[PDB]
């Protein structure tokens, strides 16, 4: 399978600097032209620096020019990108990105989210989400869990360890005026299972290396 | 550089429709160096068309790419509904190796009222000092809604926050979450929690609401 796997990034003071990283499998890396793409929140793609095959050539945007540096190791099969003098401006999803030549949908990295922020790591307290018993009306229940209060983003959700994935819907992340995150994550299903069924969200929070599993306890009068 | 501008900067058809995505350029750009990305919300952009014409590897047929000189295409020329994205074109002749802005394709659909629930606070959040109400706006097209919250029938202004799932893969609806938040003292020192969603696909706006305290 063609992988292009990604670490480094992450949280970093301003005036910082970060090494990514993006190891490469699946197809002759050493022969292709690659790049870094990158994309602040909301935004879209801006292309940022390319290399050539040998590492012989390279060109960068002009607001990085000087301070980020594009490199390879082929023996290794594996891009970087070293980032210094960060700043606001510079947070984003950076992506390695293969020459399109390469002619393969899946030629990018996963992205990692390079947050640029003074701020700690912050976990997040996860909350249940059970509508009243009053208030459920028909076959089809709501439950879910408020991930609140974290820093930076991201977070993952799953429900009963990836077992429910029907009906669920993860929120986008809202930034709150304190400068935490948070998000809710739902699940629909039937009243006829609440019975019978634990419902468990699990929380994951890489930054702060926190996991939360909350239980989801139903409500009846 | 070479500026590529994309139109139109959104486009919303139904499925079975032909889809036309245009980007044009400052100066020439040889087909062999034009790409256009897919890219879902949150998720890696993928590689769709490469050298203006060519499919990448796993792309389906109804996708298709074409044009030379300043004028290039996407065309999906039977949309289905896993096909809404922001797609991106890029020129790779010459550095920087500029992407459009992307356009935004949507997927239409009938019209399709939510349905509405409401979470008060937990007990283990009240702990805390501070209350969230949630209410659910589920499964519901198109993307525009209103909520409105009351407490003791008094409307609220400032203290909410919404967000919205991206479109449903299959069916093209959306869901949508209010988040409410109040000090622990103002919640207790009030009954009546209400959210009033005014919505196209409702013959009348809907309020859902419950008592502190109920079962
Ligand atoms: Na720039």
């Amino acid at each position: 399978e063609v992988q292009l796997v990604e670490s480094g990034g992450g949280l970093v003071q301003p005036g910082g600097s970060l090494r990514l990283s993006c190891a490469v499998s699946g197809f002759p890396f050493s022969s292709y032209w690659m790049s870094w793409v990158r994309q602040a929140p909301g935004k879209g793609l801006e292309w940022v620096a390319n290399i050539k095959e040998d590492g012989s050539e390279k060109y960068y945007v002009d607001s990085v020019k000087g301070r980020f540096t594009i490199s390879r190791d082929n023996a290794k099969n594996s891009l970087y990108l070293q980032m210094n003098s960060l700043r606001a401006e510079d947070t984003a999803v950076y992506y390695c990105a293969t020459d399109p030549d390469v002619g393969l949908s899946d030629s990018w990295g996963q992205g990692t989210l390079v947050t640029v922020s003074s701020a700690s790591t912050k976990g997040p307290s996860v909350f249940p989400l059970a509508p009243s018993s009053k208030s459920t009306s028909g076959g089809t229940a709501a439950l879910g869990c408020l991930v609140k209060d974290y820093f930076p983003e991201p977070v993952t959700v799953s429900w009963n360890s990836g077992a429910l994935t029907s009906g669920v819907h993860t929120f986008p992340a809202v930034l709150q005026s304190s400068g935490l995150y948070s998000l809710s994550s739902v699940v629909t299903v039937p009243s006829s299972s609440l019975g019978t069924q634990t419902y468990i969200c699990n929380v994951n929070h890489k930054p702060s290396n926190t996991k939360v599993d909350k239980k989801v306890e139903p409500k009846s009068c | 550089e070479i500026v590529l501008t994309q139109s139109p900067g959104t486009l919303s058809l139904s499925p079975g429709d032909r889809a036309t995505h245009s980007c044009r350029a400052s100066q020439s750009v040889s087909r062999s160096y034009l790409a256009w990305y897919q890219q879902k919300p949150g998720q890696t952009p993928r590689l769709f068309i490469y050298g203006a014409s060519n499919r990448a590897t796993g792309i389906p047929d109804r996708f298709s790419g074409s044009g030379s000189g300043t004028y290039f295409t996407l065309t999906i020329s039977r949309l289905e509904p896993e096909d809404f994205a922001v797609y991106y074109c890029q020129q790779y002749d010459s550095a920087p190796d500029t992407f459009g802005q992307g356009t935004r394709l949507e997927i239409k659909r009938t019209v399709a009222a939510p349905s509405v629930f409401i979470f008060p606070p937990s007990d283990e959040q009240l702990k805390s000092g501070t209350a969230s109400v949630v209410c659910l706006l589920n499964n519901f097209y198109p993307r525009e809604a209103k909520v409105q919250w009351k407490v003791d029938n008094a409307l609220q202004s400032g203290n909410s926050q919404e967000s919205v799932t991206e479109q449903d893969s299959k069916d093209s609806t959306y869901s949508l979450s209010s988040t409410l938040t109040l000090s622990k003292a103002d919640y207790e020192k009030h009954k009546v929690y209400a959210c009033e969603v005014t919505h196209q696909g409702l013959s009348s706006p809907v309020t859902k609401s419950f008592n502190r305290g109920e079962c």
